[PDB]
Formats: C-alpha cells, structure tokens, sequence
C-alpha cells in the first residue's frame, strides 16, 4: 500500500464533473476501518 | 472470533442501513456497465460484524488519529464492494483489499454512494461479473456489501473528474 499524503490520514475525492456524484475516499491503513454491517442484496430490474 | 448477527427488518437499525443503501444509489457514467441497470435494490439481509479483536484494532488507531487532528477521528459510516467480502469480515481490511491501480494511488477505497461500491462487487469494473451467469448486471444471484466505520482523520482534498 502507498502512504497518506504527509501530515494527513486519508484522501478524499471530491467529484468535480459530475454534479450528481457523492465522494469517494481511500485510506491507506487497513486498521482505520471497522466492516460493521454485511448487507445481502440483488439489484433489481427497472419496470 | 468473527460472529454475524441477523438484523430483523423492524429494528430501527436494519432500517437506517437499509435506507442509507438505497437513498445513496445514482447513474453512473459507464450506462451501468460495471454494477448493472437499477435504480434500487430488493434487501435481502443486514448482518452486524462483531470481532472484538478486530473492534479493538479500529479504536486504537483511532484514538491515534484522534490525537493527531485536535480530537477529532472524522469518522464516517461508507460503502465497500469487494470479491473479498468473506476475507474481511474475518481477518479484517489490508493490503490485500488495496486497489493498486486506483486514481489516488494504492489504498483501500470507500464510496457514499452504495452503487458506486456496487461496481466492485464482482471485480474492478465488475470483472466478468457474477459467478454463475457472467452478468454484471445480473438480477438473480445474491450481492455483498459492506457498510463501514471510517476513520479520516485529516483528509487531503482531491479536486477530480
Ligand atoms: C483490487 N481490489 C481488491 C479492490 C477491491 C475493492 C475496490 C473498491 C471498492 C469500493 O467500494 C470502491 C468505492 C469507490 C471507488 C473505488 C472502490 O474500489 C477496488 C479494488
Ligand atoms: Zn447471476
């Protein structure tokens, strides 16, 4: 894995294009996320 | 030391989760070429992780963070699609979940959109997709994600595309 950028924890992505778009994050250490919920699921079909 | 407990779709937490999956899905780019065409999911199951090893893990780098940006984690509950579901829910996130070839370098990666982490399910860019009928946009077969507790801290701002 690379390093955070110096002196922060993680990057932030922040959509400039797309208007619709949340963020995106990435951390570059694997103790900095906790996988709290497993949700099961299927996409559905638009009608 | 990993246990899954079955949320019931009347606790108030299933249904917090729940809404934060759907409300979070949007249009992508790509006319749905990774993770498929839909604009809403059909829940099937919400599972809470407990691995107090694990947990402890988490906190300590945490408070770590903490420290280091005047008491303040900047914690946030994001999406992640991974092949390796089953491996991290058991071992934990590492180097092995990183994704090497990502546009801000090799880590792991978190969305708040759950249709963007959708894409990653079954691969980057929905690698061949599902298992049984090579459908990206499979309708039938059963999904993965994880909705995860994250620590920022200090977050460098990448302007992007
Ligand atoms: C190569 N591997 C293990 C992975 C695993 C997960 C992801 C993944 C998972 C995500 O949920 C995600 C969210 C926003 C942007 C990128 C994303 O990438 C990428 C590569
Ligand atoms: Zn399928």
């Amino acid at each position: 894995m690379a390093h955070s950028p110096p002196g922060h924890h993680s990057v932030t992505g922040r959509p400039s294009v797309n208007g619709l778009a949340l963020a995106e994050y990435v951390i570059y250490r694997g103790e900095q996320a906790y996988p709290e919920y497993l949700i099961t699921y299927q996409i559905m079909r638009p009608e | 030391g990993t246990i899954l407990i079955d949320l019931s779709p009347d606790d108030k937490e299933f249904q917090s989760v729940e809404e934060e999956m759907q409300s979070t899905v949007r249009e992508h780019r790509d006319g749905g070429h990774a993770g498929g065409i839909f604009n809403r999911y059909n829940i099937l199951k919400i599972q809470k992780v407990c691995n107090k090893k694990l947990w402890e893990r988490y906190t300590h780098r945490r408070k770590e963070v903490s420290e280091e940006n005047h008491n303040h984690a900047n914690e946030r509950m994001l999406f992640h699609g991974s092949p390796f579901v089953n491996a991290i829910i058991h071992k934990g996130f590492d180097e092995r979940h990183a994704y090497i070839g990502g546009m801000f370098g090799a880590g792991i990666y978190f969305a708040e959109n759950s249709s963007k982490s959708n894409q990653y399910v079954y691969g980057i860019g929905g690698g061949t997709g599902c298992p049984v009928h090579k459908d990206r946009s499979c309708y039938i077969c059963h999904r993965q994600l994880l909705f995860c507790r994250v620590t920022l801290g200090k977050s460098f701002l990448q302007f992007s595309a």
